[PDB]
C-alpha cells in the first residue's frame, strides 16, 4: 500500500474526476509507503526530451500500482502481488478482447487534451495498456524508423512516415508523431543486424533449398508474392539439428528485441468494459 | 503452525560437498549423468567455479585443493568432455540441512526464505567475491534488488570455457537486464560471432542469464569462508526469497 | 423434379464450391474477416458436422419422447443443441 | 393410476416407476469490500 | 470461482468413470471464454483437428488457461486451476521419465491415429498435452522442424531411413517414435506456415544486412562491419555476381522488406520460446505422480 497526498485541496470535480479514473494502473519510481504529487504518475519524466522510446524505457524501470479508494487528497495505490487477481479499468483505446495477455505502453500523444487532471504545473499522465500484438506492432514500427532513418534522402522520411504510421489494429487508429532518430533504433537494430549476419552465416542448406524446392513441386498465391520478395544432403543431420537451433535461437534473439514484457493476463471482462479482472504480476 | 518454503530431499555422495557440508547456504546444481544409477548427481557452486574462467589462479588453485579427489577428478572430466555446459548441468537451489551421512542427504529450497525448521538462524546465500559484479546504473539503487545468476562461455583456440557470473540488480525486467548485460558483455560476444560458425558443438548462445530471488539491499554483508585454514573471500547475502525463474539466453 | 437445380454449385469442383469451400481455400490465403456468409453452405466437414449433429440429436429426442409413466428410468436433459442451433437457423438446417 | 376395463381383461401391472434424476452444482460469489477505518471505530465502541 | 465446474453432455459409462478415476490429476486446458459443458472447450478437442496449423496450435496452447482435474463427482468435472508460486499435484501422462528439479513444459500431442483416445463420447474426444521436460521440448521441436523441411524434398534415394533417424529419438532410456513419417497426413501438422517462414528470414536475412553494412561506416564502428563481412563471406563467398537488377533500389523496397521480415518473426513467436509450466520438486514413487509447484 503506497498513500499518495497532493498537499493541495482538491475540489469536487477533481474528486468527481479520480472517482471515475478508480482502479487504474499508475507507475510510480519511488517504492515508499508514502508518495506525493512529485513521483505519481507520468509527468516528472514526461518534460525531458518527450522520446516515446526514453519514456518507454524508463517506463519499463517503474514499478506499478493499483488506484483504490481516494478518501479526498488521500490516494490508496494497492502495490498488486504475483499472480494474484486484480481488477483494471482501461485506457486504451480498444475493444479488449478476453484472455490476451497485456503491457503498458507510453500514452500516444492524441490531438485532443486529457481532461485526467491538470493542477499547478503538473498532470497526471497515465500509461496506457495495450494487448501484447499491438504493443509488439509499435515496437516493429520503432525499429523500422529506425531502419529507415539512418537512411538519408530529402522529401522521403515523411513519405515513409506518413504512409507508415498511421495503423489499425481492431478498428483503431492510432499514430506516433514526432520521432526525435536517436540512436535507440540504431542499438537496438545493431544487435539484429548481427543477429542477422548469424542467420545468413548460420542458416542450413536444406531451408533455402526448401522455397525452391517448394516452389517447384507446387504453387500458391502467396507463395508467388514470397517468390516476388526472393527475386546430396548425406547424412549431415547432427549439423543440421545444430545449425537450426542456432537460427532458431537467433530468432527468439530478434523477438526479444520487439517484444514487451506482458503485464496481465484477462480472465473476466464487463460488457461495458472499462473493466477486466487479471491474475498477474511479473 | 505454518511454514510457506518449498524444499527437496536429496541424496548425493559425500566426495563432491566439501567444505559445503560445514557452511549452509550455497548454490547446488543438477548434472544427469549417462551412467543410469547415479542418474542426477548434486554439484556445488565453487565446485564448478573451480573451471569456471573469471576466478583468479590463486582462488582457483586454492578451492582445488579444497576440492582434490578420485571422485570429483573423474566428475570434472565428465563435465569437460560434456560440449556446452548449461543444460547438462542446471540451476537446483539453495542449500540447508546438510546430514553428513554415508551418501549425505541435503534439503534444498525451490522458493521461500532459507530455513530447516523452528526458524531460527535463518541462512544466507554465500556467493564468492571474484565471480559477482553488479553492472547498472546507480549501485544498490534505491531498495532490495533481484540476484541472477549469468553463464557465461569463452573459447581460447582449443575448446569451450565456462564462467559463472551473479548480478545484483533493481531491475526487475529481463528485457533490461539482457540490454545492459550484452552492453557490459559485447566485446567476448564479437569473439563468439567469430567463434560459433566454425564451431560444431551444439550450442547457439554467449550467455544465458536466470533468476534466483530477491535479497535486501540493507542484509548485504562481506566476510570469509575457511575450510582447513584456507580463508576465502565471499560476499554473503542475508535474507533470499528464493524465485527462480526461466533461463533467458544471450547471443 | 428435377435432380439438380444448379451443376454450378451443386457439383464437386464447380465454381462456388471452390470459391466458398475451406477445403480448397487452404491453396489460397486470404482476409479472414471478410465473413463470408455462403461459407457456412459450401464446405464439406462442416454440413457433415451439422447432418450428424441433427441426426443424431433428433435421434436424442425421440430417445427422450415418450413419458417415463411408459418408457424407461432416463434424465432428460436440452443438451444444449438448441443453443448451439440459434446462431445457425439456416444453418443447422442449411435451409437458406 | 389404473382404470379398470372389466370386460375382457384388467391390466395387472403394479406400474411403480423408479425415475433416476441427477444433480447440478453450482456455487455463487460475493466480493463485499469494507474499509479500515470504519472497521476500526466502529468495532472500538468508545465514547470517550 | 477458485475451481471451475464442468457439466457432460451424455452420462457416463462405468468404463468412462473408470477411465476419469486413472486420471484423477491431469493438466487440461480451457480457452478464456467459461463454457460450461463438459463435452465443449475442453482438452483442445475444438482446436486441433478443426484449425490446424502447428503455428496456430503452438499459439493456442501457450495462451490457453491450464487447470488441473481434481475432483470426479456423479457428473461433473471438478477442475482447480492453478495459483502462481503454490504446489499443486500432477498425475503422470507422458512417456519420459520425470526427475527432481527438473523444468515441465506441455507440447501439443504427437497425434497419430493409434492411440486409445482416453475418452470418446459422441464424435468428442480428450487429447491432453504432454507434461514433458524443456529440453525434449527444444528437440521434438527440432525433429518436427527438420521432417517438416526434408518432408517436401524429392530424389533422395536416402529419405526413408533420414526420416527414421529422424523419427527415432531417445532420452533417459525411453524411446519413441515420432509420427511425422511419410506423409500420410493423419495428423501430420503440415508445419507450412513455419516453414516458409523459417526459410523467409533465411532468405531475407543477408540482403537487408548487405543493404544495411553498405551505409554509414565513416567512422570507426570496426566491431560490426568487419565482422559482419567475414559472417557474410564465409556463407556466401561469391557475393553478388548477376546483381539481379544491378543496384537500383527504392527506400520503400528497403522499408518493405524490413517490415516483412521483422513481421516474420513475430509470427514465429510460438516456436520461438517454450515456457516452464511446471517445477517438479518431488518424485512421488514408481514414477506415476508427482507433486509440483506452479509458474507462468
Amino acid at each position: 500500500t503506497v498513500y499518495c497526498t497532493f498537499d493541495h485541496k482538491l475540489s469536487l470535480s477533481d474528486i468527481s474526476t479520480l472517482c471515475k479514473l478508480m482502479n487504474i494502473v499508475i507507475p510510480i519510481p519511488a517504492h515508499h509507503h508514502l508518495i506525493g504529487s512529485g513521483n505519481l504518475g507520468l509527468y516528472p519524466i514526461v518534460s525531458s526530451n518527450k522520446d516515446y522510446v526514453h519514456i518507454r524505457n524508463v517506463l519499463r524501470t517503474m514499478v506499478v500500482t493499483i488506484l483504490q479508494k481516494v478518501e479526498g487528497n488521500q490516494l490508496v495505490l494497492r502495490k498488486p502481488m504475483t499472480g494474484q487477481q486484480y481488477a483494471i479499468k482501461n485506457t486504451g483505446p480498444f475493444p479488449w478482447e478476453k484472455g490476451d495477455t497485456l503491457t503498458l505502453i507510453p500514452p500516444l500523444s492524441t490531438h485532443s487534451e486529457e481532461k485526467l487532471l491538470k493542477l499547478g504545473d503538473w498532470e497526471l499522465t497515465v500509461p496506457l495498456v495495450v494487448p501484447t500484438a499491438i504493443a509488439a506492432e509499435i515496437n516493429i514500427r520503432l525499429l523500422c524508423i529506425g531502419l529507415i532513418a539512418v537512411h538519408r534522402e530529402y522529401n522521403e522520411m515523411q513519405t515513409i512516415i506518413d504512409e507508415l504510421c498511421s495503423i489499425q489494429y481492431r478498428d483503431v487508429l492510432i499514430k506516433l508523431p514526432d520521432i526525435v532518430n536517436d540512436k535507440q533504433s540504431m542499438y537496438s537494430m545493431k544487435t539484429a543486424c548481427i543477429s542477422l549476419s548469424m542467420i545468413t552465416a548460420m542458416a542450413p542448406d536444406i531451408v533455402r533449398t526448401y522455397i525452391d524446392r517448394l516452389t517447384l513441386e507446387d504453387h500458391s498465391m502467396l507463395l508467388i508474392k514470397c517468390q516476388e520478395l526472393l527475386s546430396l544432403h548425406a547424412t549431415d543431420i547432427k549439423d543440421e539439428l545444430k545449425k537450426i537451433k542456432s537460427v532458431l535461437t537467433m530468432i527468439d534473439q530478434i523477438n526479444s528485441l520487439t517484444n514487451e514484457k506482458t503485464y496481465f493476463v484477462v480472465c473476466d471482462v464487463s460488457a461495458d468494459n472499462r473493466m477486466a479482472t487479471c491474475i498477474y504480476k511479473n | 503452525r505454518e511454514n510457506l518454503r518449498i524444499a527437496a530431499r536429496v541424496f548425493t555422495p559425500c566426495e563432491l560437498l566439501a567444505p559445503e557440508l560445514e557452511n549452509l547456504g550455497m548454490l547446488m546444481y543438477r548434472f544427469e549423468t549417462d551412467v543410469d544409477n547415479p542418474k542426477i548427481l548434486f554439484v556445488g557452486l565453487f565446485f564448478l567455479c573451480s573451471n569456471a574462467f573469471n576466478v583468479s589462479a590463486c582462488v582457483r588453485t586454492a578451492l582445488t585443493t579444497m576440492y582434490t579427489n578420485s571422485m570429483v577428478d573423474n566428475v570434472l572430466s565428465m563435465i569437460n568432455t560434456c560440449k556446452y555446459l548449461e543444460d547438462k548441468v542446471s540451476l537446483f537451489g539453495v542449500t540447508s540441512l546438510v546430514s553428513c551421512g554415508s551418501s549425505c542427504l541435503l534439503s534444498c529450497v525451490m522458493q521461500g526464505n532459507v530455513y530447516d525448521a523452528n526458524k531460527e538462524n535463518i541462512h544466507g546465500l554465500t556467493v564468492l567475491k571474484e565471480i559477482f559484479l553488479e553492472p547498472d546504473w546507480e549501485p544498490r539503487q534505491h531498495s532490495t534488488q533481484y540476484v541472477y545468476v549469468v553463464h557465461v562461455y569463452k573459447e581460447v583456440l582449443s575448446k569451450l570455457q565456462y564462467g559463472i557470473y551473479v548480478v545484483l540488480t533493481s531491475f526487475q525486467n529481463e528485457d533490461l537486464v539482457v540490454d545492459i548485460l550484452r552492453q557490459y558483455f559485447e566485446k567476448e560476444r564479437f569473439l563468439f560471432l567469430n567463434y560459433l560458425i566454425n564451431s560444431n558443438t551444439t550450442l547457439s548462445y554467449f550467455g544465458s542469464v536466470q533468476r534466483i530471488g530477491r535479497c535486501a539491499t540493507e542484509d548485504i554483508k562481506s566476510g570469509f569462508l575457511q575450510y582447513r585454514g584456507i580463508t576465502l573471500p565471499v560476499i554473503k547475502l542475508e535474507n533470499i526469497f528464493v524465485d527462480l525463474s526461466e533461463k533467458k539466453v544471450f547471443v | 423434379f428435377a435432380a439438380t437445380t444448379n451443376p454450378w454449385a451443386s457439383l464437386p469442383g464447380s465454381l462456388g464450391d471452390i470459391l466458398y469451400n475451406t477445403a480448397h481455400r487452404e491453396q489460397l490465403c486470404y482476409n479472414p474477416k471478410t465473413y463470408s456468409p455462403n461459407a457456412q453452405f459450401f464446405t464439406e466437414s462442416d454440413i457433415l458436422k451439422t447432418n450428424k449433429m441433427m441426426y443424431k440429436v433428433i435421434n436424442e429426442y425421440c430417445m427422450k419422447s415418450n413419458s417415463c409413466l411408459n418408457s424407461d428410468s432416463e434424465i432428460q436433459y436440452s443438451c444444449s443443441e438448441g443453443t448451439d442451433s440459434f446462431v445457425s437457423r439456416p444453418c443447422q438446417f442449411l435451409q437458406n | 393410476p389404473r382404470v379398470a376395463t372389466g370386460n375382457d381383461v384388467t391390466a395387472p401391472k403394479e406400474t411403480t416407476i423408479m425415475v433416476a434424476k441427477h444433480s447440478e452444482k453450482h456455487p455463487i460469489n460475493i466480493s463485499f469490500d469494507l474499509s479500515a477505518a470504519c472497521l476500526e471505530h466502529l468495532e472500538n465502541t468508545f465514547k470517550n
